Order: C-alpha cells, then sequence, then structure tokens
RNA sequence: AUGAAUACAUAGUGUUGCAAGGCGAACGAGGGGAAGUGAAACAUCUCAGUACCCUUAGGAAAAGAAAUCAAUUGAGAUUCC
RNA sequence: UAUAAUGGGUCAGCGACUUAUAUUCAGUAGCGAGGUUAACCGUAUAGGGGAGCCGUAGAGAAAUCGAGUCUUAAUAGGGCG
RNA sequence: GAACCCACUGUCGUUGAAAAGCCAGGGGAUGACUUGUGGAUAGGGGUGAAAGGCUAAUCAAGCCUGGUGAUAGCUGGUUCUCCCCGAAAGCUAUUUAGGUAGCGCCUCGGACGAAUACCAUAGGGGGUAGAGCACUGUUUCGGCACCGAUGCAAACUCCGAAUACCUAUGAGUACUAUCCGGGAGACAGACUGCGGGUGCUAACGUCCGUAGUCAAGAG
RNA sequence: AUAGCACUCUGCAAACACGAAAGUGGACGUAUAGGGUGUGAUGCCUGCCCGGUGCUGGAAGGUUAAUUGAUGGGGUUAGCGUAAGCGAAGCUCUUGAUCGAAGCCCCAGUAAACGGCGGCCGUAACUAUAACGGUCCUAAGGUAGCGAAAUUCCUUGUCGGG
RNA sequence: GAUGCAGUGUACCCGCGGCUAGACGGAAAGACCCCGUGAACCUUUACUGCAGCUUGACACUGAACUUUGAGGUUCUAACUCUGUCCCGUGAUCCGGGACGAGGACCGUGUCUGGUGGGUAGUUUGACUGGGGCGGUCUCCUCCUAAAGAGUAACGGAGGAGUACGAAGGUGCGCUCAGCGUGGUCGGAAAUCACGCGUAGAGUAUAAAGGCAAAAGCGCGCUUAACUGCGAGACCCACAAGUCGAGCAGGUACGAAAGUAGGUCUUAGUGAUCCGGUGGUUCUGUAUGGAAGGGCCAUCGCUCAACGGAUAAAAGGUACUCUGGGGAUAACAGGCUGAUACCGCCCAAGAGUUCAUAUCGACGGCGGUGUUUGGCACCUCGAUGUCGGCUCAUCUCAUCCUGGGGCUGAAGCAGGUCCCAAGGGUAUGGCUGUUCGCCAUUUAAAGAGGUACGCGAGCUGGGUUUAGAACGUCGUGA
RNA sequence: GCUGGCGACCAUAGCAAGAGUGAACCACCUGAUCCCUUCCCGAACUCAGAAGUGAAACCUCUUAGCGCUGAUGGUAGUGUGGGAUUACCCAUGUGAGAGUAAGUCAUCGCCAGCU
C-alpha cells in the first residue's frame, strides 16, 4: 500500500486580460499566488495579490524599475 | 481550543457581536468598544456566555 | 300441570300452542384485519381499513331535525353531485 | 462476430407503446381585452344553467402599498418589476 | 438356518421390464420383532433410537385458491414504405461505479443577420523542448570549506524557442455566430501516430494529453 | 440409542408440557416418584482454578418507574394610576421538592455449571544434563495415564521387526 | 484453436458393417467466481418490537386489638379449594345447599420498571488490474501536466481538522545570517567592540509563489477583527467559492496628504431538517390578548463513507435459491517472455610449463516457447477431469546402435565437439500420486509438443456437495 | 564652467583602485542653555552657532582589474507534408543556450546659487 495519493483542487490562476486589450473598471487582470507582477498606474491590488483594473482603458505591460519588476497599468 | 462568546452592547439594545477567545490566557471578560448600528453610535460591549 | 336439598318457596320436569333454523348475485350495517409493494436500502410512514375471515337486514340500508356552523351578526335536519 | 458467442426443425394462425384523468408545448378553428361554462334541467347533440376557472400587475416572509415595491438612518446605492 | 423383515458388495440396466429394479452373494429371524384393520397428532405446526429425516414420486418451512397483472436499476423481444439531418461512450455528483441527474455533444420550431470562422498584419504573457551550473542537490581529478579543470537533475534554473492561447484591424471565401423554446440519445469504447506516467523503453497490457480512422463507412 | 453413572429441579392444585381459556397429559403416580442436562458395559480411576459468565444465598448502603404534587416562573382581568404601567382573586400553561419496588452496583458459595490450566534466565568433582535456584504475570499454571495418535506442520522424525 | 476466408495438395457417383479423433457434439438460461442498494433459513454481548416471566401503585379489599409512616396479633363476611356430605339425578361434568380447611393473603384488570434470539421484521458502504485481507474516502502545496486554463493511475513527495485582543489598526523608527580580529570566568558556540564579503536570516505553521514603501523587526496610542451597501470582474452542472474601486454613518492613529471592512497569500471544514438564546413599527382561526409561526442575529455534527439514504443496526450457509456477466476470477487457448531452459562473445585464472585437452571469474549478446508468472482477448442460454489403462503421432536440443575431428588419445577405456530421427528404448516394493527413494535387470531404460495427446474409448484411488469425528479458530451459527 | 535639490533611466550606466576639490554650496566641526532625544549614551534625532579642516565623507576625472553588454557563422530544438522506429532522414518555414570577434568607466530633464 501506497502513502501517497493525494492532491489539492486547481486554483485556476494565470493571466486574464493580455496587452494591448481595452477594459473596464474593476475588471481582473492578473490571478496570482504571489507579486509576480506589480500595479502601476490606475491598477489596484488585493489581499490575495490580485490585480484590478481602476479605470477603463487599454492594458499595457512593461519592466521598469531599479529592481526590474514587471508592472502592469491602465493607459486611459 | 477556543472558545466562543458573545459581546453584549452595553446601551441595552440587545445587540451583540460574536468571536472567540483563550480561557486559559484570557481569564477576565472582555470588553472592548464597538459600533453599536441600532442607537449609530460607538458604545462599550462586554463578554457573555454564547448559550 | 307437576315438583328437590328445605318449612314457604325456587331450581328441575312434562303437555299444549306459536315462532325460528337452511339456501341464494350485487349493494348496506357491524365485529376482526395482513403482506407483497413505494420510500430507488429500512424500522416511523405507505400499501390500507384494501384483500380476506365472521355476524346480520332491506328493497334499498345508513344518516337525520343542531348542546351545528358562522363571524357585516348571518345561516338553518339528513343524503348525493 | 463467418465466428466454434445468443435465438430459430418447417408452415399456417395469434403475439408487445394502450386507456382514463391532469398538465405543458406545437398546429388548426371560433371569439377577442376578453374567453369559457360544470353539476343539473331539458320528449334532450339544441336551448337554458355565470357558481367557478384562465387572462388583464407587481414588490414584499408578512402587515401593507401599488407602476411601483423591498432593503436602509438615507430622496444614496442595489434587487425584483 | 427357510417363510417374513431388511439393503453390506459386485456385474447388468441408465430413451430401463422398473421415475430406485434383476441376478449372485449378504444381515436379523421369540424380539427394542414383523404385520392386517380402524383411529390420534396439521405447516413456523406435527412427528423424529436425530439423517434437517419424514409429513401422498414435492420439504431449511407441504399442497390449493386468493392479495396478484407482487416487484425486477436485469436478460430477451418489439411487426409496412420513402425523404432530410445526425451523436456519445466526456466532466461533475451519487450506498455510486453495467443505474441516474445537471452540463458537453444530436434534432425540430421561432427570433436575429456578419456580430462567426479560415488567413495576413499588429499588440501581449509564458518557463516546456533545448541548454546551463548563477541557487538547491549530486559527480570525478588535482591544489591549498575554498581555487582550477570536468559531468548530471520530474519535484534545480543565470537563460530559453517552435507551436499553442488572448485581443484589434483587414481582403476573399463560406449559411457562420448568438438568443428563446419542443424532443432525444449517451455517460463499457477500440486501434494507430506523436508527448508522457506505470510496467521489463514487455504485452492486441494499463492510465492521461493530442490528431486520424472504426464505432455509425461501402469501393 | 442403550443398560450403568452423575448433577440439578419437583411437597402435590408438584415441577414440566399443550391451550386464548375452560381444561388435558405428568398420574388415577407421590422423592426407592416424576422432569431436564451430560456421560455411555465393565476394570483402575477422575488432578488444580470461583478471576469471567451463569446459578444459589446474603446486605440494606448507592442508583432508579408509575403514582404523589411542596415550591418557583408565566397567560388572562376586576381594580388602581394623567401616563408609563402596576395589579389581587378565579381559571389556566409550566417547573418540579418529598414518598416510592424489583433489577443493577457490593459480599460469599458453586466446575460430573458454561469455561481455564503461563513465560524469561542460571546452576553438581571429565563433558553433557540440570536434582536445584533466580525471578515476571495470573483465578490457577496439567496430577495419574497416554503420545509422529481418527490429534504431529517440519515429516517418508529416529531406532528395531517384517 | 476454420468443412465454409487465402494459397496450395488431393479427390469419379451412391450404399452396407464397424469406430469415436473433430463438428469448441446432445442434455440442463454454470451449481465454482463476481455483480444486484435480490431471496430464504440459521446464529449472536448487531438494531428495533412482541410473547412469556417478574416488580411496585390503584381496583376487586373488610373488621378489632398493639408497637415505633410502618410493623405485630386476632377475626369473618368478600374471595379459594383438582376436600367431605345432601339434592337436581339412573351423572368422578355443572349448579344449588350444609360442613371443613384457608382468607383480606393468593389471584385477576389498568398503569409501570426489569428480564427477554423464545419469537418477528430488518441492517451489515464503495473504490479495487477478479473478490477477500491490507490501504484509501474531505481540504492545502509541488511534480507528472506536453511555456494560457484544465487534465488520470492502489503514480512520486509532504501538510491540515489550528493559533492570535495582539501575532489586528495606525504614526514613528530599525535591519538579518555568516566569517575574521581582539576582549574575565567563557569555551566549538552566551555578551562587548571593529571590520570583511555577502540575502545565504526571518516571515505562528507544510510547500509554492512572494517580500525595501520591506509583507521581516521594535515603541506609543488604540479597536476598521465596524454598520448599510456595492459599479465591475474571476471561477463555475447546480448548490457553492473568490477579488473589488466607490458612496453614507460612526471611529482609531497621524501636523498633514492619508491608512484601516483582521493576520504576505493559498489549508484549519459540514448542506437541509429539528430544536435553544437575543431582538422584532410582521402574523395571531369570533373580538382583545396569549400560545404558536415568520423575519434579523446567533448556538447544538470526526453526519471524517466529509453532497451528509434512518433518530436508531452484526454474522453464517458445504442445507441452500433467483435474476444476470466471458462487462470479472479458477482449466485449457491467445499476446508477452521478467522468470525458466538452451546457445554464443570476451577472457583474470585452474590445469607441474600451457586461457582455449577439460574447466572457466568479472561482464556482454541471443534462441525456444516444456516452468513460475504478467494481461484479461475467446468460452459462465456449460470448452465439464489429477493420476492410471488402451491406443498413438510428430520434433531433435540423441539414451542405444551407425559415421567422424581433437585429446592432458600407448592399449583397453574415458572426456569433448560435429553428422545422423532407420529401428529400438525394464519388471517390481512403498505411496492416490505425477515425481521421488529403493531392489534386480538391459545395448539403452532420452528430452519434449500433441486442449500439461487420448474420460460421446475404460476406471474413479486423490481433489471439491450432502453424514460423522479429531487438532485448531470462533460466544455462536 | 563648479555646487545643491527633485526626476527620467536601472550596470555599455555597476563595483574596485588611483588622483583632485573649499569664493559660494555641502560636509565634517563647537556644546547641550531653552525645543526634542537615547529600553544607557547629544552615537543617531533636535536645538543655538561659526574657532578649525577639506582628513573622513560626498562629488569630479583616469584605468578594462572584476563585472556587464555582445555580433556573424554553425549546432540543438521545433510547426506542416513525406519516409523510418533508440528517436532519426528529406522538403519547407522557424531558430536558441553556450562559446568567439567586439563594445562599455553612461545619456537626458526642471529649478536655484557661484563666477
Ligand atoms: C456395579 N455397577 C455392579 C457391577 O458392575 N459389578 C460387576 C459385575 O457383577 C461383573 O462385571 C462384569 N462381569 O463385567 C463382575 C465380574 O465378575 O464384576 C463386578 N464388579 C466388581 N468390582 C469388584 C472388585 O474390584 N472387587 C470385589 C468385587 O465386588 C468385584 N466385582
Amino acid at each position: 500500500s501506497t502513502k501517497n495519493g493525494r492532491d489539492s483542487n486547481p486554483k485556476m490562476l494565470g493571466v486574464k486580460v493580455y496587452g494591448g486589450q481595452t477594459v473596464t473598471a474593476g475588471n481582473i487582470i492578473v490571478r496570482q499566488r504571489g507579486t509576480e507582477f506589480h500595479a502601476g498606474a490606475n491598477v489596484g491590488m488585493g489581499r490575495d495579490h490580485t490585480l484590478f483594473a481602476t479605470a477603463d482603458g487599454v492594458v499595457k505591460f512593461e519592466v521598469k524599475g531599479q529592481f526590474g519588476r514587471r508592472y502592469v497599468k491602465v493607459e486611459t | 481550543m477556543r472558545d466562543k462568546i458573545r459581546l453584549v452592547s452595553s446601551a441595552g439594545t440587545g445587540y451583540f457581536y460574536t468571536t472567540t477567545k483563550n480561557k486559559r490566557t484570557m481569564p477576565e471578560k472582555m470588553e472592548i468598544k464597538k459600533f453599536d448600528p441600532k442607537i449609530r453610535q460607538h458604545v462599550i460591549f462586554k463578554e457573555a456566555k454564547i448559550k
């Protein structure tokens, strides 16, 4: 009899809206366990590190700053 | 583990909150300031039996 | 009419007269009364007061003239649709 | 499945999606903001019988309101319309 | 040891002469013996020197008639003709696993038309193939844990494609996409190629992903 | 199955069995009798354990039923209050004190009642063994007799006979 | 596992007597095995009732004297007699009468506690490379998983069924770990001081994704671990689950811009029904109340078989039965060849010297389809056998006989390899044996395939029905 | 041309080494009276000021030492069609990682002082 045989239910993480798409305020952009992406302009961060839009516009990804963090912002 | 307790409004409205507490570390009855929607003010709430 | 224990009686015994018993469709009234089944198992529950057993009428039976309902103070005995 | 998996020795005759009620949808006919009677009466498929049913208004657990209504301290917001 | 009552062995018989026998041997044969006639015990009951034996060729609950057309997620069967479309053997849950229910897939009616798809161009995230040793482990040889050479990794990564996926614009081609309703069937799959787990880089083996064919398709 | 043996129940309107009851068998019998249970002529015999379950006999402590209904808490309204409200009696809902048997808990006996009958290490002048000891745990750790057996896996054990 | 398909060989048409190798021959919807939320009967310290037995209260049920509500003594009149006598009456039933012995006991009705396999109805999960035994059943993390999501196995590895009134909020403030130098006890490593290089520390807890405006670490004040909501999204069969700007009220910390709707995040959980508690400008069976119900908040689950069939449930069947399955096991066939058997390559060494006369270590490559297995494709509306008997047929990896090469071949013998399938190739003791051991033979007593050849050709000793016993297991069947 | 503040950008821009700067600015600097401060300490934070020094620090310049950037070509992988099954070959499209040549001691913006 094996001592293995367990696993957890899937969580369905990942990028939900890609660069160049238009969003409405409140749209979820990234589901992530940790801050793989950071919130830029017009983007808010939830209690579970979810990134969402706070304004209408076009999503844009970039690499910026002195640490080389990945940012996602919304351009109005 | 941790026992369930009610915090009852001192204003006499009958409003209450529910929480848990460790008896061994907190033997005394708990008092804390909370909002009472019945009178729309902050008042002191006191521990009582959850029953 | 006769006639014990037992005195009076009563019980018991006999004669005469009258009546009853049995059978047969369904329907009626009453006395008893299952399980298969369903619940996707099963015990509460259901099946169902059904099947069946028993007693007993009539052309029908049962019920019936409010110690009943109703709720503007009104209706007005049973039975069936 | 040629299968060495099932069934049929052969012929003739019989042999299996029904009936009642309710409900929903589609066709078709009448009438149409209206439609329609049931039991029952009726020498009776007629003609009577409007009790009742469906539609015509929603919201709310409900009291209640009503093109609004519920929630709320709120004419804010939101849900059903 | 005959009659009578039994049934230990063997051949035969087994669509028999016989639904338990014949033949040759065998046991008891004044006893707890055998037997006629007539009675008693009735079904969760009877009777049993006890084998669950016997109770009318029937017994772990007799037979007959009723409840009764018991129930059966199981097996079988289901009858004339032509035309159009055409599946699935998956996910989720289930005292569920060969049943069923919601969704996925089929069909018919209505509404609505370019909102759809193929391809091109443009924008976007990645951590696989490969590779590497910068971390985590592991490996060999030197020099003094470190330094120099040298390998390995599904649960290592300093790196990192092709494809696939999402969005916008556009030509051409095509009855496309979507919404609201009536009716389903199906939830046992198989092989082959490619990427893998398991198995011995076994199996016409087993479990996933992906495409084709069969299933339901003849030449 | 049996004669023989043993245990146990039964004082007679017997125990026990059939039956719903009436009643019937037991038995027109009476403990030298009748029922139940086990063993199975006869010979020699029948060891230890009452912790468990059962049976028998005690004990009156703890626990417990129906019944009983002391207390406490509500509902209602005469009345009293400007009011908020208070509020007897009478009905009524509920709470439940006290009393209350057997059984059970407890204590003894009982195995021809159902049942049970163990382990780990040492030790005598050659060797070996262990008369003999060290202990742990039970209610108690197999007496007589028998033993590769209708019982023995290893196993066709080993030795003798044929 | 083919009379019927392919290729090919053979074969004029039809009887009769024989025979049983095949027609997976006929016979009985397999009895073994599994399945169905099938059946029956049996058992018990399974569940739940009932009969029977037993306890107490009330009723039938009365009287008079004593003692500390209860106990004792006496009585007769209820009631008992399967005791005697009389009568009905020609009668061991029954009824009435007279006695005698008992007697408010016994016994019966209603209620009530106990006991209760005597009897009755039922239950006793699923997954599963057959079933059983073992393991597992819900949630979180990583890999498998093929660079979006998702993705299975009784695949490979670990965690959870909590904790915290601060370990929450806010304002202000601060950086770890390691190594080296010196410094009392004091050092491998306690604390102090200065450097060096460097995220290797930490984050309540497993792992992963994260963490400088540190999400890590301190101090003061505090309760936003608030109430009403909520545009818009993620995920999704449903039921559920997740993120959320912003508006209003009341707060806390800041000088302020501001931050705060618990904790870096992802596990720490349970639907509905039925009940308890607080509140309530809802309802209230004539009316006013009330009881009860509704609404808001909240409490009672290892219902862990974790979408939870009941409030409540274990076993046996060889005495058995039905509906099904070759969807699924035991025999034989099939695929495979780990295992098995046979062969070959390299060659340390052994062989007095001498790898290869004969052996041959450590390693490597194949063949066959006699073993043990793996799979579950055929057969469960039946393919019905362990051994022996009778009768066979084929292969060659040859046991004897025949022909050869080499030799550590003097001869006689022997060893090893090659060719060769024509024929031949024991009887007995023991045991059911196949096998095996033993005795005595023979030139030799070969190894295998043929449904482990052959039971519509024979047997039936073994195995595997129903009877009985022993050892052992079980309370018991 | 020097100095200060705030940004863009985040190594071709960084580290390391060497050398320079005092008019103004900045930095050390004085001590601690009142503000304020240390789980001790005027070390930091804070106040009130210029007796000294550019020593340290910060800035500026030089160096390819460490580091970083990095072609071309080839190789690996891979979508589609075909041919094979130790995982290759062909046609077509695509194309790394490592390494080699080589490059680098950044480049811009706003405001204010001093010449």
